[PDB]
């Protein structure tokens, strides 16, 4: 052959391939773990809450 | 007095239809062919019901 072979394919031969099981696929994503707040408490107090 | 008489004998039919990726997609309610097939055969027999 004097034309390309499947070794002068380079990106799809690096991407990884996952399975998919239908015509739309979800998936989902950590943005955050909390608010920026102080982290040293007292001994025996509460310390307060945070939400991602 | 007698007579001779002739019934002529009339067709039925439907078309039922899946494309490709309707098949290999991951289905509930099982299998996707027999169910159009029972769709098929409800629909032919209602026609012929009321054709009758």
């Amino acid at each position: 052959n004097l034309s390309f072979t499947d070794q002068h394919i380079k990106f799809w031969k690096k991407i990884p391939k996952q399975k998919a099981y239908s015509t739309v696929e979800q998936y989902g994503q950590l943005l955050d773990y909390g608010r920026s707040q102080g982290a040293f408490v007292g001994e025996g107090v509460l310390p307060d809450t945070n939400d991602s | 007095t007698y007579a001779r008489k002739a019934a002529f004998v009339k067709f039925l039919g439907t078309t039922r239809e899946v494309t490709h990726p309707m098949t290999l997609v991951n289905s509930a309610f099982g299998n996707v062919i027999a169910r159009q097939n029972k769709d098929g055969i409800l629909w032919m027999l209602k026609q012929i019901e009321q054709a009758l």
